[PDB]
RNA sequence: GGACCUGGCGGUGCUUCAUAUCCCUCUAGAGGAGCCUGUUCUGUAAUCGAUAAACCCCGAUCAACCUCACCACCUCUUGCUCAGCCUAUAUACCGCCAUCUUCAGCAAACCCUGAUGAAGGCUACAAAGUAAGCGCAAGUACCCACGUAAAGACGUUAGGUCAAGGUGUAGCCCAUGAGGUGGCAAGAAAUGGGCUACAUUUUCUACCCCAGAAAACUACGAUAGCCCUUAUGAAACUUAAGGGUCGAAGGUGGAUUUAGC
């Protein structure tokens, strides 16, 4: 761990004029910032954040209170609002740390071609314990095959068929693509959910970028993380407790 | 409050070793196992026999090297070889450490009918991880 | 706090030390714990204002006496000079008064340090020959 | 069973019963207490009942340049070894039994008056070997606590002094009686008073003061008079270096009020030089053993006044009826002027 | 929840997305560029963009579901909607050209209007005063009014007074009764309102 | 001073009730004994200020005619909002007029309150309507609109004992038929000194190939 | 006896509160019926422990013999053991835990205040607190940074366990130890928890969701009773499984009450 060096010499005289504050590094910075604000008066966001207290406590190599951190930030913001020059901009940037934002843009699967030259895309989806892999063809008549079976024969429940409709209906492409998908594990609903996600991800290769973002905002490209919760010992279920015995 | 294998906070004067300082929930997270063998793997047999043998070897070595062990034993089994790795102190004369190694290796080899080796690492004093 | 910046600069320029911030409990009476067993404490504490922001005596006045440190202090008409070794009755509020005090102490301190170097240098040159 | 046996640490932790509801609140008292004993202390590796001699473990490995062989002590030779180890065990116990006794204080069961030694050396190579520490009061204070009920702490009052005028006192507080001793004696050495002594044996003048409800009246006395004072005052006076003084304590007899009241009165005594400087006159001491010889004890450093001090025919000073009643032979007490040990 | 607070609920509405940019306000433009940076929850399997989607019927279906048996709950609802439509087609063909104009044959319009005729405007709350319980009238929020209309309809059909009659025939008969401001469920509304009027004096509490 | 406490050491401190002070405050800090007093008394001052504005015609002609009466005025400790309560009128029609004018007046009143430099920093005032049972008139608004439709087991428990169960119990039986002393804590005896006066006696070079 | 401090308590004030949470609100239940199981009481020659929250399908992830520690009878005495004891004491203890904890505090070592009294030590435009360490936190496990696990100090209830084992003190040693044979563990009842029901969102069959029948004294409803068979075992009116016979109470349950975001 980084060690603060001795703060006085052989004669016992501290090196820094703010030694006896106990926070010479923190108060030396406040003194430098306060002095700059004075000189300005005499003269006259998305990609960046303020450093956290644990990062300021390392630049200074000192221990800092929570209010000490706030006071320093309140003083820098008061310095940005002023007509700060180039010298007053390199300084503030020392305490600004770049904030990286992940892009929520959906990744588009590559468009492949089969032996006959028909363009198609392939993706995968997971719902609970069900795992689906769907092949969506660029051109088709609206046929959906699930493990080699007609979707309405594989999914006799009307709600499971509605889930297959949801991705295509949302982008107005019913009757325009052929799909051959395979699904294993889980129940009937989990399999329909896994196929819905698999078809939606593969379908993104044949729609415009704006349409892919509308599907994302419609919940059609997000893997559902809701899975069965474990039972805990000493209780009836994942959450239910045993009856609190009558007293 | 949980008690199992937990050295409790005191006044800051009690030296504990790295092993003693970690409660059971840290096993496989911060601390490893003191014995390694195949008996507890899936589809493996003779876990009961390896367990009793290990309990004995720990008691045997504690009383055969009284006041000399500076930490728990590490027991290693490869094939039929049994390796005992012990961290010991530097108080006993080296002649007595060679006697007890020769004596213990032979006695344990005839007891469990396997080649047994004892590996001693000496430390000037018990290694202290923290003062609880 | 009107003069915190001025006083910190005066200290740095003369080669001395300033404490214009919130004075923490035991900085003087518990210095070895806070700084270390070999910390050297001040030989002289100069108060440009002897009262804190709640109009009570600065804690360092009492703590300086406890540690047998002599204190110089500007004492206005509402201040208590009993424990200040060298009190100076004077206005501590007007910027002109406070600025004057800083010039005098800064100049007195700077002259005394230069005098020490002059004497030492002469004492060495004369010593060799 | 071999596998049901435990280690010595486990057995002593159980047998001693130092952790438990008995030992949490001292709910159990210990006139008879199990004492931990180290059973590996006098044990030699290699030594057993059968008396075998193992070369390299309990006997030398080589004898006469040749390796020794396995041997066994004779039945007679082994009885001696067993007997010798039993005697060594009583000798070890007898050595522990022989512990140097410490002197008692004001009474056999009292802490007051007992020496604690010099304060500990400070962090910066500071030492206080010249200072002695004496206990004045050890109290058990009981604090009622929100969750833990009545808890027991210790408040200790100790005084320190070097016997040459420098002395002080400090209170100590801790859960343990020995931590309170450390805090009190170490803190007191940083709060030392200097006490002026006349001829390095007594006070400069009679001192009568009240601190809260505790009254202390002290009288300057000649050499050989000794310390005829409250036992606590005697203890403090030995630390200051006062050899001859009379003191009478009246009102509340509170050790703390008495201690800090005594230091307040001894620190505000005017010396003869201060009186001479204050009045610019000579201070002349008249001793009956020296007859009419005038002995100048102090002379003013500044100019010497030429106008005599006014001689008020009758001084308007307040007198103590106790002092006057004694000088007139009207003080009758069976307890006054009793023969006592040298103090 | 397995969704971190950062996850926002999905907006399933085709129209909301095809709306041209020019029609958008500066506030609605900000909301749209913001969602492109937000995390979106996966759309639940219940609701889709289908044009036949009705959230009220989906809610009534869930309130009829026993032990997670949505297939059976959904079956009962679609059987009730078919039973309502057939009862109206039979009343329609048996009516005169003048009466035919007033006969509704859409089961969704009947279902919605039947529930709206059962929503209680004001409800009572049991309050304790001097060791004695007295109810107090209070206005009902929109969420609570719609819930009570459903719960009263489902509760009435589950009453044991009905002997061996299947749910699609019980519910279909009750919906058409309430659609005409008649029935037990409408009486429960009327009586709740009536009990509130009696307790107007206690409304100060 | 009075029985009302005024011993505070920082009695000369400048009272600073602003929104910025709340953010720059130690989280551990808790309100002192006389810290509530300033809040209790500052809230009362706001009540005084608002009451005068309502009854003086100069502030506003519409406000004066309304003759609004303030039931309660309590500022918040956060310093972000202020709670003011006015008494409702019987006529719901009249209630709407008062609320409408008060709602628009509040904005101007806030600036009028800023005229008092002592209370220049006044958080936005929340003119809550209460004290007049606003929810009772609201209920009547619904009551008239609402459609009412066409207009027209053991006495043992009362006794307090289960006489039946006990009667069976006895019948079933008939079927088969046919202090210490506590020591004062201060006086508990200790032997630490006796162990002390008895005595406390708990009681280099290195070479390669040594001999 | 006076004054004060702490704690406890107040049919004690004020303000803000609890998120499956104190009340209402939401869903499914318990409280009624039968059965399964625990405890209590009663009974028996016939264990023991838990037993308000924090006991009551609890020690037991388990009692036909064995297990077993119990009762009756008979037998052995340096005894499987360099003996033995499930004898007393959990108010001597280790060990392992419950509880608040669905907490966030505990605190060594110093320093300062109150006259150096018991005590107290915070104000950020800051007024005497600094603090190692422990806990929380962080981290790690599981499918994420979410959630759930795990973790959770000090202290509280002399909380539970001497019958897991070990063990201090006290007691037995031809018996309070050891072995054998047989036997006990029932219900006049009360009560806790659970199971199955009372049915039509149901019952039976096919199927695993586009069906056909049933549907009130031959319906729904026992996993109960009775009889038989089989499995395990040396041993089964006794334990379990299956078949036959039988077709009961029960018609959705007062005060009250449990769990779930
Ligand atoms: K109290
Ligand atoms: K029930
Ligand atoms: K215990
Ligand atoms: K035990
Ligand atoms: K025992
Ligand atoms: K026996
Ligand atoms: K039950
Ligand atoms: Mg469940
Ligand atoms: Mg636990
Ligand atoms: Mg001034
Ligand atoms: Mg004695
Ligand atoms: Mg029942
Ligand atoms: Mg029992
Ligand atoms: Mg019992
Ligand atoms: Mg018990
Ligand atoms: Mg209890
Ligand atoms: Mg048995
Ligand atoms: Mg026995
Ligand atoms: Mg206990
Ligand atoms: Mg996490
Ligand atoms: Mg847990
Ligand atoms: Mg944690
Ligand atoms: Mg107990
Ligand atoms: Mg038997
Ligand atoms: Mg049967
Ligand atoms: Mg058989
Ligand atoms: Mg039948």
């Amino acid at each position: 761990p980084r060690q603060r060096a001795i703060q006085w010499g052989e004669d016992g005289r501290p090196f820094h004029y703010l030694f006896y504050t106990g926070k010479q590094s923190y108060y030396s910075l406040m003194h430098d910032v306060y002095g700059m604000l004075l000189n300005l008066e005499k003269h006259q966001v998305i990609g960046s954040r303020w450093l956290i207290k644990e990062e300021l406590e390392e630049m200074l190599v000192e221990k800092l209170s929570d209010l000490d951190y706030m006071q320093f930030i309140r003083l820098l913001e008061k310095l940005l609002t002023s007509q700060c020059g180039a010298a007053e901009e390199e300084f503030v940037q020392r305490f600004r740390r770049s904030v990286t934002l992940e892009s929520k843009k959906q990744l588009i699967e590559p468009v492949q071609y089969d032996e006959q030259g028909m363009a198609f895309s392939k993706s995968e989806g997971k719902r609970k314990t069900a795992k689906a892999e769907a092949i969506v063809y660029k051109h088709g008549s609206g046929r959906i095959k699930v493990n080699g079976i007609d979707y309405q024969l594989y999914f006799p429940i009307t709600q499971d068929r509605e889930q297959l409709m949801f991705p295509f209906h949302f982008v107005d492409r019913l009757g325009k693509h052929d799909v051959t998908c395979t699904v294993s594990g889980g129940g009937r609903s989990a399999q329909a959910g896994a196929i819905r996600l698999a078809m939606a991800k593969a379908l993104c290769s044949f729609v415009t970028e704006d349409e892919v973002e509308w599907m994302r905002q419609a919940g059609l490209l997000t893997t559902d993380p809701r899975v069965r919760e474990r039972k805990k010992p000493g209780q009836e279920g994942a959450r239910r407790k045993f009856t609190w015995k009558k007293r | 409050k949980n008690r199992a294998a937990r050295v409790r906070v005191s006044k800051g004067d009690k030296p504990v070793t790295y092993e003693e300082a970690h409660a059971p929930h840290y096993i496989a997270h911060r601390k490893g196992w003191l014995s390694l063998h195949t008996g507890n793997l899936d589809g493996e047999d003779h876990a009961a026999e390896r367990t009793v043998e290990d309990v004995f070897l720990r008691k045997f070595m504690w009383g055969t090297f009284p006041g000399c062990l500076a930490d728990q034993l590490v027991l290693k089994r490869r094939g039929n070889q049994l390796e005992i790795c012990a961290v010991v102190l530097r108080q006993l004369s080296p002649h007595k450490y060679y006697f007890l190694v020769g004596y213990s290796e032979t006695l344990l080899s005839y007891f469990y009918k396997c080649p047994v080796r004892l590996h001693l690492q000496t430390v000037p004093s018990k290694v202290v991880y923290k003062y609880l | 706090r009107q003069f915190s910046y001025l006083i910190e600069n005066m200290a740095r320029d003369c080669g001395e030390y300033a404490h214009t911030r919130y004075f923490r409990g035991g900085m003087l009476t518990n210095a070895r714990l806070l700084f270390g067993p070999t910390v050297r404490l001040p030989d002289l504490i100069i108060f440009l204002h002897t009262l804190n922001n709640i109009f009570e005596p600065h804690v360092a006045v009492r703590d300086a006496a406890k540690m047998n440190i002599p204190t110089v202090g500007i004492v206005d008409t509402n201040c208590n000079p009993c424990l200040i070794t060298y009190p100076v009755p004077g206005n501590d509020d007007s910027p002109l008064a406070v600025h004057l005090y800083c010039r005098l102490f800064q100049t007195a301190i700077t002259r005394a340090k230069e005098k020490r170097q002059q004497v030492e240098a002469l004492y060495r040159l004369q010593g060799q020959k | 069973s071999f596998f049901t046996k435990l280690t010595a640490d486990e057995l002593w932790k159980g047998a001693l019963a130092e952790t438990g509801a008995g030992a949490k609140k001292g709910r159990g008292k210990r006139t008879k207490k199990k004492k931990r004993k180290d059973l590996n202390r006098g044990q030699i590796i290699g030594e057993g009942r059968y008396g075998f001699l193992w070369p390299g473990l309990n006997v030398p490995l080589m004898k006469n340049g040749a390796v020794q062989t396995i041997a066994q002590r004779s039945k007679e030779e082994q009885e001696k070894v067993e007997a010798d180890m039993i005697q060594q065990r009583e000798e070890w116990d007898r050595k522990k039994k022989m512990k140097v006794k410490r002197e008692r204080g004001w009474s056999g069961n009292s802490w007051g008056g007992i020496s604690l030694g010099p304060p500990d050396p400070g962090p910066c190579g500071e030492t206080y070997e010249d200072f002695d520490t004496r206990i004045l009061e050890v109290r058990n204070v009981f604090t009622m606590t929100a969750k833990e009920g009545r808890k027991k702490s210790i408040r200790v009052l100790v005084a320190v002094g070097n016997g040459k005028g420098a002395a002080g006192f400090s209170i100590g507080k801790a859960t343990d009686r020995m931590d309170a001793f450390r805090k009190a004696k170490n803190r007191a050495v940083h709060h030392l008073h200097y006490i002026e002594r006349y001829e390095d044996h007594t006070i400069f003048h009679d001192i009568s003061l009240r601190f809260k409800r505790t009254h202390i009246k002290m009288k300057k006395q000649p050499k050989g008079y000794g310390l005829r004072c409250h036992r606590a005052i005697i203890t403090i006076c030995r630390l200051i270096g006062i050899k001859d003084m009379y003191a009478k304590v009246s009102g509340s007899i509170n050790m703390l009020s008495l201690t800090q009241g005594l230091f307040r009165g001894l620190s505000r005594q005017e010396t003869h030089q201060q009186l001479a400087d204050k009045k610019g006159l000579h201070v002349v001491e008249i001793r009956e053993e020296c007859g009419p010889l005038p002995i100048v004890v102090a002379s003013p450093r500044g100019p010497l006044r030429k106008d005599p001090e006014p001689e008020d025919e009758v001084p308007d000073v307040k007198l103590d009826w106790e002092d006057v009643k004694t000088a007139q032979g009207m003080k009758r007490s069976v307890w006054s002027n009793l023969k006592r040990a040298a103090t | 929840s397995r969704y971190s607070p950062e996850f926002k609920d999905p907006l399933i509405d085709k129209e909301y997305y095809r709306k041209p940019v020019e029609e958008l306000t500066e506030e609605e433009k900000y909301v749209r560029e913001l969602k492109k940076t937000q995390l979106i929850k996966a759309a639940p399997a219940g609701k889709t963009s289908s044009v036949f989607e009705d959230p009220v019927i989906s809610k009534f279906t869930n309130m009829m579901m026993i032990g997670g048996n949505k297939v059976l709950a959904r079956s009962l609802m679609i059987q009730t909607l078919e039973a309502v439509k057939r009862k109206q087609f039979e009343k329609y063909h048996a009516a005169s050209a003048e009466e035919q104009a007033t006969i509704e044959r859409n089961p969704y319009t009947i279902f919605h209007q039947a529930l709206k005729n059962c929503e209680p405007m004001i409800g009572l709350v049991p309050i304790l005063k001097g060791g004695r319980f007295y109810q107090v009238p209070v206005p009902l929020p929109d969420r609570r009014r719609r819930f009570l209309a459903m719960k009263w309809m489902i509760t009435e059909c589950r009453d044991k007074k009905h002997q061996r009659t299947l749910m699609p025939e019980k519910l279909s008969h009750k919906l058409l009764e309430a659609f005409h401001n008649q029935g037990p469920v409408i009486k429960r509304k009327h009586d709740l309102h009536k009990m509130a009027e009696a307790n107007r004096a206690l409304a100060h509490y | 001073k009075v029985w009302y406490e005024s011993p505070s050491l920082g009695s000369h401190s400048t009272y600073k009730p602003s929104k910025l002070e709340f953010l720059m405050r130690s989280t551990s800090k808790k309100t002192r004994k006389e810290d509530h007093a300033r809040l209790r008394a500052l809230n009362g001052l706001l009540y005084k200020a608002l009451t005068d504005l309502l009854c003086t015609p100069e502030v506003s002609q519409e406000l004066y005619d309304l003759n609004v009466e303030l039931s309660k005025v309590s500022l918040t400790p956060d310093f972000s909002a202020c709670r003011a309560y006015w008494k409702t009128t019987l006529s719901a029609e009249q209630n709407a007029h008062m609320e409408a004018v008060l709602q628009r007046s509040a904005a101007h009143m806030r600036h009028l309150l800023m005229s008092q430099q002592t209370l220049r920093n006044v958080p936005p005032i929340v003119f809550v309507q209460d004290k007049g049972n606003a929810a009772l008139a609201e209920l009547d608004q619904l009551l008239a609109v609402a459609d009412f439709g066409p207009r027209d087991t053991t006495s043992s428990s009362l006794c307090g004992i289960d006489h039946e169960a006990l009667n069976k119990q006895i019948m079933e039986y008939k079927r088969r038929k046919d202090g210490r002393k506590r020591a004062k804590p201060r006086l508990e005896q200790d032997s630490s000194l006796k162990s002390y006066l008895s005595g406390e006696e708990v009681e280099e070079y290195e070479c390669y190939a040594p001999d």
